[PDB]
Protein backbone atom coordinates (compact mmCIF):
# COMPACT_ATOMS: atom_id res chain seq x y z
CA UNK A 1 0.00 0.00 0.00
CA UNK A 2 0.78 3.92 -0.62
CA UNK A 3 3.17 5.17 2.35
CA UNK A 4 3.76 8.76 3.51
CA UNK A 5 7.00 10.54 1.90
CA UNK A 6 8.52 13.39 1.99
CA UNK A 7 8.32 16.24 -0.96
CA UNK A 8 11.67 18.28 -1.16
CA UNK A 9 11.19 21.10 -3.87
CA UNK A 10 14.99 22.64 -4.76
CA UNK A 11 13.41 26.05 -5.72
CA UNK A 12 15.61 27.03 -8.97
CA UNK A 13 15.44 30.34 -8.61
CA UNK A 14 16.94 30.97 -5.59
CA UNK A 15 20.01 28.56 -6.29
CA UNK A 16 21.12 30.18 -9.49
CA UNK A 17 20.33 33.39 -7.16
CA UNK A 18 22.93 32.46 -4.67
CA UNK A 19 24.96 30.90 -7.58
CA UNK A 20 24.56 27.38 -6.03
CA UNK A 21 24.50 24.42 -8.82
CA UNK A 22 21.81 21.98 -9.46
CA UNK A 23 23.79 19.07 -9.30
CA UNK A 24 25.46 20.19 -5.95
CA UNK A 25 22.66 20.11 -4.28
CA UNK A 26 21.29 17.11 -5.91
CA UNK A 27 24.87 14.85 -5.58
CA UNK A 28 24.69 16.34 -2.17
CA UNK A 29 21.32 15.44 -1.13
CA UNK A 30 21.37 11.97 -2.80
CA UNK A 31 25.25 11.21 -1.56
CA UNK A 32 24.48 12.05 2.07
CA UNK A 33 20.73 10.45 2.20
CA UNK A 34 20.83 7.86 -0.15
CA UNK A 35 24.56 6.58 -0.73
CA UNK A 36 26.74 6.95 -3.63
CA UNK A 37 29.24 4.06 -5.48
CA UNK A 38 31.86 6.06 -5.83
CA UNK A 39 34.27 3.38 -7.63
CA UNK A 40 36.49 -0.20 -6.66
CA UNK A 41 39.22 -0.76 -4.74
CA UNK A 42 41.24 -3.91 -4.02
CA UNK A 43 40.91 -5.38 -0.85
CA UNK A 44 43.15 -8.35 -0.48
CA UNK A 45 43.24 -9.17 -4.18
CA UNK A 46 39.39 -8.95 -4.45
CA UNK A 47 37.90 -6.15 -6.36
CA UNK A 48 34.88 -4.41 -4.00
CA UNK B 1 3.33 18.77 -19.50
CA UNK B 2 4.44 21.53 -22.07
CA UNK B 3 3.15 23.63 -18.93
CA UNK B 4 5.98 22.53 -16.93
CA UNK B 5 8.83 22.57 -19.25
CA UNK B 6 7.36 26.17 -20.39
CA UNK B 7 8.82 26.96 -16.70
CA UNK B 8 12.20 25.73 -17.44
CA UNK B 9 13.68 28.83 -15.34
CA UNK B 10 17.14 29.39 -17.78
CA UNK B 11 17.98 33.01 -16.28
CA UNK B 12 17.56 35.22 -13.71
CA UNK B 13 18.71 39.26 -15.31
CA UNK B 14 20.51 41.75 -13.66
CA UNK B 15 17.26 43.36 -12.55
CA UNK B 16 15.68 40.26 -11.26
CA UNK B 17 13.11 39.55 -14.39
CA UNK B 18 13.34 35.31 -14.99
CA UNK B 19 13.98 34.46 -18.34
CA UNK B 20 11.98 31.08 -19.07
CA UNK B 21 11.95 28.57 -21.54
CA UNK B 22 8.67 29.50 -23.06
CA UNK B 23 10.18 32.99 -23.45
CA UNK B 24 12.26 31.33 -26.04
CA UNK B 25 10.83 28.56 -27.49
CA UNK B 26 7.03 27.52 -28.61
CA UNK B 27 6.59 24.42 -26.14
CA UNK B 28 4.06 21.22 -27.85
CA UNK B 29 4.01 17.61 -27.53
CA UNK B 30 4.16 16.68 -31.26
CA UNK B 31 6.34 13.79 -33.27
CA UNK B 32 9.87 12.70 -32.52
CA UNK B 33 10.05 12.83 -36.01
CA UNK B 34 8.01 14.20 -38.80
CA UNK B 35 9.02 12.19 -41.97
CA UNK B 36 6.40 9.69 -42.12
CA UNK B 37 2.23 10.85 -42.97
CA UNK B 38 0.05 8.17 -44.09
CA UNK B 39 -3.31 7.59 -45.12
CA UNK B 40 -6.13 5.27 -45.63
CA UNK B 41 -8.29 6.18 -49.01
CA UNK B 42 -7.67 9.44 -48.46
CA UNK B 43 -8.54 9.61 -44.64
CA UNK B 44 -5.58 10.46 -41.76
CA UNK B 45 -4.06 7.33 -40.64
CA UNK B 46 -1.41 5.33 -38.78
CA UNK B 47 0.00 2.29 -39.04
CA UNK B 48 2.31 -0.54 -37.91
CA UNK C 1 -4.17 3.42 21.21
CA UNK C 2 -5.47 0.64 19.26
CA UNK C 3 -8.85 1.89 18.21
CA UNK C 4 -7.49 5.67 17.33
CA UNK C 5 -4.87 3.57 14.33
CA UNK C 6 -8.11 1.82 13.26
CA UNK C 7 -9.88 5.15 13.05
CA UNK C 8 -6.52 5.81 10.94
CA UNK C 9 -6.92 3.61 8.53
CA UNK C 10 -10.79 3.88 8.23
CA UNK C 11 -10.79 7.83 7.26
CA UNK C 12 -8.09 7.05 4.86
CA UNK C 13 -9.81 4.36 3.36
CA UNK C 14 -13.35 5.76 3.23
CA UNK C 15 -14.81 3.36 5.36
CA UNK C 16 -18.02 4.88 6.14
CA UNK C 17 -19.63 2.67 8.13
CA UNK C 18 -16.39 1.77 9.83
CA UNK C 19 -16.02 5.45 10.91
CA UNK C 20 -19.21 5.49 12.96
CA UNK C 21 -19.13 2.21 14.81
CA UNK C 22 -15.64 3.81 15.93
CA UNK C 23 -17.00 7.06 16.97
CA UNK C 24 -19.47 5.40 18.96
CA UNK C 25 -16.44 3.78 20.67
CA UNK C 26 -14.50 6.34 21.60
CA UNK C 27 -12.03 5.84 19.02
CA UNK C 28 -9.26 9.12 18.85
CA UNK C 29 -10.38 11.81 16.48
CA UNK C 30 -6.64 13.48 17.63
CA UNK C 31 -4.98 10.27 16.70
CA UNK C 32 -1.50 11.42 14.67
CA UNK C 33 0.68 8.87 12.94
CA UNK C 34 4.31 9.35 12.48
CA UNK C 35 4.31 12.21 10.16
CA UNK C 36 1.70 13.70 12.44
CA UNK C 37 -1.66 12.87 10.16
CA UNK C 38 -5.11 13.25 11.90
CA UNK C 39 -7.90 11.38 10.68
CA UNK C 40 -9.05 14.67 9.42
CA UNK C 41 -5.62 14.85 7.51
CA UNK C 42 -6.46 11.88 5.83
CA UNK C 43 -9.76 12.11 5.06
CA UNK C 44 -9.27 15.53 3.50
CA UNK C 45 -6.14 14.08 1.24
CA UNK C 46 -7.95 11.18 0.55
CA UNK C 47 -10.89 13.88 -0.68
CA UNK C 48 -13.61 11.71 1.73
CA UNK C 49 -16.37 14.27 2.56
CA UNK C 50 -18.44 12.32 4.38
CA UNK C 51 -15.94 11.67 6.92
CA UNK C 52 -14.48 14.68 7.49
CA UNK C 53 -18.26 16.33 8.74
CA UNK C 54 -18.37 13.20 10.93
CA UNK C 55 -14.87 13.77 12.69
CA UNK C 56 -15.41 17.48 12.87
CA UNK C 57 -18.75 16.61 14.08
CA UNK C 58 -17.22 14.52 16.60
CA UNK C 59 -14.65 17.30 17.83
CA UNK C 60 -11.49 16.60 15.19
CA UNK C 61 -9.18 19.55 15.42
CA UNK C 62 -10.18 21.47 12.30
CA UNK C 63 -6.24 23.32 12.08
CA UNK C 64 -4.66 20.40 13.22
CA UNK C 65 -0.79 20.30 12.32
CA UNK C 66 1.51 17.94 10.72
CA UNK C 67 4.95 17.49 11.74
CA UNK C 68 5.84 20.38 8.56
CA UNK C 69 3.01 22.27 9.90
CA UNK C 70 0.42 21.51 7.50
CA UNK C 71 -3.24 21.81 8.26
CA UNK C 72 -6.32 19.69 6.56
CA UNK C 73 -6.68 22.62 4.48
CA UNK C 74 -4.02 22.92 3.21
CA UNK C 75 -4.28 19.47 1.40
CA UNK C 76 -7.84 19.47 0.49
CA UNK C 77 -6.69 22.82 -1.29
CA UNK C 78 -3.78 21.35 -2.76
CA UNK C 79 -5.67 18.19 -4.09
CA UNK C 80 -8.94 20.29 -5.25
CA UNK C 81 -11.32 18.75 -2.71
CA UNK C 82 -13.89 21.53 -3.15
CA UNK C 83 -16.86 20.46 -1.05
CA UNK C 84 -14.32 19.63 1.85
CA UNK C 85 -12.30 22.90 1.62
CA UNK C 86 -15.37 24.76 2.22
CA UNK C 87 -16.56 22.15 5.03
CA UNK C 88 -13.30 22.70 6.59
CA UNK C 89 -13.84 26.25 6.19
CA UNK C 90 -17.24 26.79 7.58
CA UNK C 91 -16.15 24.59 10.50
CA UNK C 92 -13.18 27.07 11.46
CA UNK C 93 -10.33 25.92 9.36
CA UNK C 94 -7.51 28.67 9.89
CA UNK C 95 -7.38 29.94 5.89
CA UNK C 96 -4.24 31.39 6.22
CA UNK C 97 -2.81 28.75 7.97
CA UNK C 98 1.30 28.93 7.03
CA UNK C 99 3.34 25.73 6.61
CA UNK C 100 6.84 25.64 7.97
CA UNK C 101 7.85 27.08 4.37
CA UNK C 102 5.44 30.20 4.88
CA UNK C 103 2.59 28.39 2.18
CA UNK C 104 -0.64 28.93 2.34
CA UNK C 105 -3.89 27.02 1.29
CA UNK C 106 -4.19 29.83 -1.27
CA UNK C 107 -1.00 29.23 -2.92
CA UNK C 108 -1.68 25.38 -3.01
CA UNK C 109 -4.85 26.05 -4.63
CA UNK C 110 -2.67 28.73 -6.86
CA UNK C 111 -0.35 26.46 -7.58
CA UNK C 112 -2.63 23.43 -9.37
CA UNK C 113 -5.00 26.10 -10.42
CA UNK C 114 -7.93 25.55 -8.49
CA UNK C 115 -10.11 28.36 -9.52
CA UNK C 116 -13.00 27.64 -7.59
CA UNK C 117 -10.94 26.36 -4.58
CA UNK C 118 -8.82 30.21 -4.87
CA UNK C 119 -12.49 31.64 -5.22
CA UNK C 120 -13.76 30.22 -1.48
CA UNK C 121 -10.28 30.56 -0.10
CA UNK C 122 -10.85 34.42 -1.21
CA UNK C 123 -14.36 34.62 -0.07
CA UNK C 124 -12.78 33.34 3.47
CA UNK C 125 -10.26 35.85 4.00
CA UNK C 126 -7.13 34.67 2.67
CA UNK C 127 -4.47 36.93 2.27
CA UNK C 128 -3.92 37.00 -1.11
CA UNK C 129 -0.58 39.38 -0.38
CA UNK C 130 1.03 36.29 1.73
CA UNK C 131 4.15 35.33 1.21
CA UNK C 132 6.13 31.78 1.50
CA UNK C 133 9.78 31.63 2.81
CA UNK C 134 10.86 32.90 -1.09
CA UNK C 135 8.67 35.53 -1.13
CA UNK C 136 6.34 34.66 -3.45
CA UNK C 137 2.77 35.39 -3.64
CA UNK C 138 -0.13 33.33 -4.89
CA UNK C 139 -0.07 35.76 -7.66
CA UNK C 140 3.41 35.18 -8.60
CA UNK C 141 2.88 31.44 -8.88
CA UNK C 142 -0.06 32.08 -11.38
CA UNK C 143 2.31 34.04 -13.82
CA UNK C 144 5.10 31.79 -13.56
CA UNK C 145 2.92 29.12 -13.96
CA UNK C 146 1.20 31.40 -16.75
CA UNK C 147 -2.22 30.78 -15.68
CA UNK C 148 -4.20 33.60 -17.12
CA UNK C 149 -7.74 32.76 -15.69
CA UNK C 150 -5.86 32.39 -12.06
CA UNK C 151 -3.76 35.59 -12.63
CA UNK C 152 -7.05 37.78 -13.08
CA UNK C 153 -9.02 36.79 -9.84
CA UNK C 154 -5.84 37.57 -8.09
CA UNK C 155 -5.71 41.30 -9.87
Amino acid sequence: EDTPQFKIDIDQEKAQALGVSINDINTTLGAAWGGSYVNDFIDRGRVK
Amino acid sequence: STEEFGKILLKVNQDGSRVLLRDVAKIELGGENYDIIAEFNGQPASGL
Amino acid sequence: SDLGKKLLEAARAGRDDEVRILMANGADVNAADVVGWTPLHLAAYWGHLEIVEVLLKNGADVNAYDTLGSTPLHLAAHFGHLEIVEVLLKNGADVNAKDDNGITPLHLAANRGHLEIVEVLLKYGADVNAQDKFGKTAFDISINNGNEDLAEILQ
